[PDB]
RNA sequence: CGGUCCGGCCGGGAACUCAAAGGAGACUGCCAGUGAUAAACUGGAGGAAGGUGGGGAUGACGUCAAGUCAUCAUGGCCCUUACGACCAGGGCUACACACGUGCUACAAUGGCGCAUACAAAGAGAAGCGACCUCGCGAGAGCAAGCGGACCUCAUAAAGUGCGUCGUAGUCCGGAUUGGAGUCUGCAACUCGACUCCAUGAAGUCGGAAUCGCUAGUAAUCGUGGAUCAGAAUGCCACGGUG
């Protein structure tokens, strides 16, 4: 199970959507040459570490939505390869059928 | 004006029947229907691995098949928006209309 | 390498060493920052590393600016195999 | 034919032979022959001397022969001397830009010893 | 009129229009010697039209799509065995002889799972 | 091949003469699926053997080909742990699959600059009765007359 | 067919390719011969296809106390100021060696330079990112279009034509190392990918032995996808030559 490793991730996505895509200006436009050439970039990339370490969407590992599985994940279902199977057998999935071609 | 309809469904029986739909309510109030087209089918293929643990050749292969319908109205009168607008097919069609 | 955009050091450390140069140098200064760049600021003073168990200090001569800290304090321990 | 870098290319199209020259690759030569106004199917033979120096200060402007190998092995003692990571992996023998080592690590190690 | 035909190999498809009496051998708007540079090809091409005999007694405007050049060649043959066929209704018996009326069906064959190729086995090795 | 016997498979004429002998001698010496390179090479070496030691330009070839065929072949057969090597007639079509088969492995193993000229030189010599490609003929029979006595 | 700026690009056409729904077609059905008046075998015709047309999915009763308590679920046992929970740094990348599976080579059926042909199948909104300008280059700036048979990824490579190298440890090979950089990312020391300049190991076809493949197969040449901020010689797919 590892319960806590799914608390780590879900508190990771709430914080990470917390602070980034929303202050994502202190990297995507002060870097800029048009922005600063001089202290203030500086300070912008000195300021870019104080935020906490998570908050970085880069720091998501993308688990399973039921067993939290860290591998053979699939970004169409949310599932890892196991439930997909054992939920596409059963008919849950639409559409999904079997292929041969 | 012309008025387009793109309908994508995952199966073609219920997709070919609401193109029906469409295509007879649109004669219903006197318009012409540039269609029903057949746009190309977009299949989606995934492959998994089946046992639990170590056993990389035994996999699984499956498929989703995206059907794609295209209508076009090129003679709308009033009570052919409407007309179009209240019609109930089940839940396994998504529709778009472009003005 | 990274970019010229800019190079990194942290701000703890930062500030630890400017307040220890105007202090004069101290004890060997405690650090875990085994990412940051080298600067000018601090040749002469002795900063201790960490490599995973231990804090190695390193004193800093002028060839050293430029590098980052992890280079001087070896994280692993091999002597021979047989 | 000497060059100021005093080795001797031999007798074949003139910007492969300019590549003996230690510190000179292809892309140099190009630059050489193109500055010096001198085509490059043109032999070591069948050219001037009147030629021949001109590429010899032309090529005189690069870091060449003997004075890039100093050039070379002293960035090299500096690390060793440093102790930095890559002089530990220079001084010893091992790969330094960080290639496996428990398998194939055959160049920077030689020959199998068992 | 225009004597059509259609034909298909690998992945190509070539549509070929044949007219009454003239020598143009017209390839997306292209000569043949232009567009097949390999004799094999033209080779491929004029077969039909060597057993049918010719002169310059037909001249043939072909568009052709996908594939690579043997399966453009192989297209472009079928689609004038096809058309010639339209064309005289009876030259069927002597084609069907030189095999130029069957469709090759030979497609290549998908990759399968745990194969480096559609047949090619992974190095086995006992131990 | 225990059960299903097999046909034959068609094969294609050559576009600058119209034979099939020399079509297969290109499929052998082929590799890699470079039909075009294989072509290139032939037609190379065969008119530079035509003009410059030669005959109408198909003679030319057939001349060199008859003196590799080989007419008996040996073949093994156990017997509970012991294998006689038997001499076997060979048959038409082999023969010319052996014979194109050690020309081109001949060719192949030369020391000169280009393949086309390889292979010229060696349909030259095979004209004359001599070389690697006669030679391996002369001690396939010389073995096949070795163990006559197993016929 | 008309017009044209010579591009299906406009009028236009619904023929053709194609798209995707429906339908037809192959059954030893037909004709000979053999066969126990058999079941079936050889051959022929017609046909796009002939004898299971090609490929796939489909894995009987059971065997190996085979594998997985680290996907999940679960009987029993054990921990309960720690075998539970949080954080920083390190490690899973070590290196005298041995083995398995791959990639790149040892060259002329080739290497390099210039010119020029012919694909299929896919993916895309915290995404794919064109045009133009700057940079030798990786890339940067600006910014259109696209939830897509429309826009982008994206100018396929082997191939063909011309020139050169002329059998060399080479104009083969591109490992290793030095310097200078780009980009992703809080952050590239340990430990990322890529670019430029320079360096140019081994390697000249591989002992005993051993593997795959019966046709669009083997061999070879490129392309795409999942995972994914970045990071394939692996895996899963696609076509070309053959
Ligand atoms: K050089
Ligand atoms: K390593
Ligand atoms: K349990
Ligand atoms: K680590
Ligand atoms: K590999
Ligand atoms: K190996
Ligand atoms: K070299
Ligand atoms: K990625
Ligand atoms: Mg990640
Ligand atoms: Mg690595
Ligand atoms: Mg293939
Ligand atoms: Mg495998
Ligand atoms: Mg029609
Ligand atoms: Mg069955
Ligand atoms: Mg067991
Ligand atoms: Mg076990
Ligand atoms: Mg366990
Ligand atoms: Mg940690
Ligand atoms: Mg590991
Ligand atoms: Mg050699
Ligand atoms: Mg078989
Ligand atoms: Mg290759
Ligand atoms: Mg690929």
């Amino acid at each position: 199970a590892k319960q806590s490793m799914k608390a780590r991730e879900v508190k990771r996505v709430a914080l990470a959507d917390k602070y980034f895509a929303k202050r994502a200006e202190l990297k995507a436009i002060i870097s800029d040459v048009n922005a600063a050439s001089d202290e203030d970039r500086w300070n912008a990339v000195l300021k870019l570490q104080t935020l906490p370490r998570d908050s970085s969407p880069s720091r998501q590992r993308n688990r399973c939505r039921q067993t939290g599985r860290p591998h053979g994940f699939l970004r169409k279902f949310g599932l890892s390869r196991i439930k997909v199977r054992e939920a596409a057998m059963r008919g849950e999935i639409p559409g999904l059928k079997k292929a041969s071609w | 004006q012309r008025i387009r309809i793109r309908l994508k469904a995952f199966d073609h029986r219920l997709i070919d029947q609401a193109t029906a739909e469409i295509v007879e309510t649109a004669k219903r109030t006197g318009a012409q229907v540039r269609g029903p087209i057949p746009l190309p089918t977009r299949k989606e293929r995934f492959t998994v691995l089946i046992s639990p643990h170590v056993n990389k050749d035994a996999r699984d292969q499956y498929e989703i098949r995206t059907h794609l319908r295209l209508v076009d109205i090129v003679e709308p009168t009033e009570k052919t928006v409407d007309a179009l607008m209240r019609l109930d097919l089940a839940a396994g069609v998504d529709v778009q209309i472009s003005l | 390498r990274s970019l010229k955009k800019g190079p990194f050091i942290d701000l703890h450390l930062l500030k630890k060493v400017e307040k220890a140069v105007e202090s004069g140098d101290k004890k060997p200064l405690r650090t875990w920052s085994r990412r940051s760049t080298i600067f000018p600021n601090m040749i002469g003073l002795t900063i201790a590393v960490h490599n995973g168990r231990q804090h190695v200090p390193v004193f800093v001569t002028d060839e050293m600016v430029g590098h980052k800290l992890g280079e001087f304090a070896p994280t692993r321990t091999y002597r021979g195999h047989a | 034919a000497r060059i100021a870098g005093i080795n001797i290319p031999d007798h074949k199209h003139a910007v492969i032979a300019l590549t003996s020259i230690y510190g000179v690759g292809k892309t140099r030569s190009k630059a050489i022959l193109a500055a010096a106004g001198i085509a490059e199917d043109v032999k070591i033979s069948e050219l001037s001397e009147g030629q021949i120096d001109t590429l010899r200060d032309e090529v005189a402007k690069f870091v060449v022969e003997g004075d890039l190998r100093r050039e070379i092995s002293m960035s090299i003692k500096r690390l060793m001397d440093l102790g930095c990571y890559r002089g530990l992996r220079h001084r010893r023998g091992l790969p330094v830009r960080g290639q496996r080592t428990k398998t194939n690590a055959r160049t920077r190690k030689g020959p199998r010893k068992p | 009129n225009q004597y059509y035909g259609t034909g298909r190999r690998k992945s190509s498809a070539a549509r070929v229009f044949i007219k009454p009496g003239n020598g143009k051998i017209v390839i997306n708007q292209r000569s043949l010697e232009q567009y097949f540079g390999r004799e094999t090809a033209r080779m491929v091409v004029r077969q039909p039209l060597e057993l049918v005999d010719m002169v310059e007694k037909l001249d043939l405007y072909i568009t052709v799509k996908g594939g690579g050049i043997s399966g453009q060649a192989g297209a472009i043959r079928h689609g004038i065995t096809r058309a010639l066929m339209e064309y005289d209704e009876s030259l069927r018996s002597e084609l069907r002889k030189a095999g130029f009326v069957t469709r090759d069906a030979r497609q290549v064959e998908r990759k399968k799972v745990g194969l480096r190729k559609a047949r090619r086995r992974p190095q086995f090795s006992k131990r | 091949p225990r059960r299903r016997v097999i046909g034959q498979r068609k094969i294609l004429p050559d576009p600058k003469f119209g034979s099939e002998l020399l079509a297969k001698f290109v499929n052998i010496l082929m590799v890699d699926g470079k039909k075009s390179t294989a072509e290139s090479i032939v037609y190379s070496a065969l008119e530079t053997l035509a003009q410059r030691s030669g005959k109408s330009e198909l003679e030319a070839f057939e001349v060199a080909l008859e003196n590799v065929r080989p007419t008996v072949e040996v073949k093994s057969r156990r017997v509970g742990g012991s294998t006689y090597q038997v001499p076997v007639e060979v048959r038409p079509v082999r023969r010319n699959a052996l014979a194109m088969r050690w020309i081109v492995e001949a060719a192949r193993k030369r020391g000169d600059k280009s393949m086309a000229l390889r292979l010229a030189n060696e349909l030259s010599d095979a004209a004359e009765n001599k070389g690697t490609a006669v030679k391996k003929r002369e001690d396939v029979h010389r073995m096949a007359e070795a163990n006559k006595a197993f016929a």
